């Protein structure tokens, strides 16, 4: 089957421009569009634009003004640039194979967003690079760690290095306004194993090469 | 003009091995001039791309289990699970490409796993004084192992009731139990935690016959 692979960089600063490349394998690179494709949790999911094989493009109104698709036939590649961005443009983007490029394909032809790559997430943000600082939540028994204010994602979050992980939930990290990150981990432990058992939650967050080993007790 | 694809509904729990139906409403006629109907279903698994299920409104893309059927015309559409697996939780959308551009789909619905109703255990948790240096302080909010999904947390402190100083994060359905957690972090610029001395979040849930509160004050 054909199939798509996709890469450029997912970690933008506001007014750059986003560059993913699709590359394609396992098939004819003629008879259908190039298409490109985001998802984030807010807007679902949107079609931003399509190229041929002989370089005809067709965009979202909504967007037209920022995107450009190109194609490299001599390397069955295709790209989006998607100009000046913002936070706004934070999503997965997803390169896909749209619907047969002529009347006749398109009618008789099963093609039309069936064949995708494996996605690029793409965040962007003004936030420079910043380790977590790590506050315990202290106490069937409840405890867990706050792990506050980091940039970028993502942090490793595991309890006495792995040994427990039974009983443990880490919450998805949330966006501060300030523009770094946040998100706690929680385990449940027998009342009686605080006297008995030591909790510990380490932390890692490798682009600071911040690691952090915070017991948290009574 | 936009085509609108409007799904329902936004959420769907489904007893194992039960039925389940998703609708897809059009704006528009999906009926093109070359006399084909447009209309396609994905389904997405966490952390991949999406799957194209059924293609022209009722053919069934190959591989994929005939326990899945769409069925419709104009602009009223249905996707169909004879019977649901476990492997069919995830997100599931529809796609016209009748009217273009842009290509449109509809705001998804999450297929999630139906079982009985299960009371939030509440734990509170006070901000560390570790954290109380840096000039702000967290209260915790935790809601462990509940269902269903739909909760409802309000913070009081000095048993006055708070408004947009606390953000929610829910864990994905558990694998064994298939219940939800749930944080809700207090934020407070430290000067407004000193001020104050009695702190409580108070839990609403279908689960609980009447609210429950954790408390503690400094």
């Amino acid at each position: 089957q054909l199939q798509l692979q996709q890469w450029g960089a997912g970690l933008l600063k506001p007014s750059e421009t986003l560059s993913l490349t699709c590359a394609v394998y396992g098939g004819s690179f003629s008879g259908y569009y190039w298409t490109w494709i985001r998802q984030s949790p807010g807007k679902g999911l949107e079609w931003i634009g399509e190229i041929n094989h002989s370089g005809s493009t067709t965009y979202n109104p909504s967007l037209k003004s920022r995107v450009t698709i190109s194609v490299d036939t001599s390397k069955n590649q295709f790209s989006l640039k998607l100009n000046s961005v913002t936070a706004a443009d934070t999503a997965v983007y997803y390169c896909a194979r749209g619907y047969g490029d002529t009347p006749t394909i398109r009618r008789y032809y099963y093609y039309g967003m069936d064949v995708w790559g494996q996605g690029t997430t793409v965040t962007v943000s003004s936030a420079s690079t910043k380790g977590p600082s790590v506050f315990p939540l202290a106490p069937t028994a409840a405890l867990g760690c706050l792990v506050k204010d980091y940039f970028p994602e993502p942090v490793t979050v595991s309890w006495n290095s792995g040994a427990l992980t039974s009983g443990v939930h880490t919450f998805p990290a949330v966006l501060q306004s300030s523009g770094l990150y946040s998100l706690s981990s929680v385990v449940t432990v027998p009342s009686s194993s605080l006297g008995t058992q030591t909790y510990i939650c380490n932390v890692n967050h490798k682009p600071s090469n911040t690691k952090v080993d915070k017991r948290v007790e009574p | 003009a936009d085509v609108v694809m409007t799904q329902s509904p936004l959420s769907l729990p489904v007893t194992l091995g039960q039925p389940a139906s998703i609708s897809c409403r059009s704006s528009q006629s999906l009926v093109h001039s070359d006399g084909n109907t447009y209309l396609n279903w994905f389904q997405q698994r966490p952390g991949q791309s999406p799957r194209r299920l059924i293609y022209k409104v009722s053919d069934r893309d190959s591989g994929v289990p005939d326990r899945f059927s769409g069925s419709g015309s104009g602009t009223d559409f249905t996707l169909k699970i004879s019977r649901v697996e476990a492997e069919d939780v995830g997100l599931y959308y529809c796609m016209q490409g009748t009217h273009w551009p842009p290509y449109t789909f509809g705001q998804g619905t999450k297929v999630e796993i139906k079982r009985t109703v299960a009371a939030p255990s509440v734990f509170i948790f006070p901000p560390s004084d570790e954290q109380l240096k840096s000039g702000t302080a967290s209260v915790v909010c935790l809601l462990n192992n509940f269902y269903p999904r739909e909760a409802k947390v309000q913070w009081k402190v000095d048993n006055a009731l708070q408004s947009g100083n606390s953000q929610e994060s829910v864990t994905e359905q558990d694998s064994k139990d298939s219940t939800y957690s749930l944080s809700s972090t207090l934020t407070l610029s430290k000067a407004d935690y000193e001020k104050h001395k009695v702190y409580a979040c108070e839990v609403t849930h279908q689960g609980l016959s009447s609210p429950v509160t954790k408390s503690f004050n400094r």
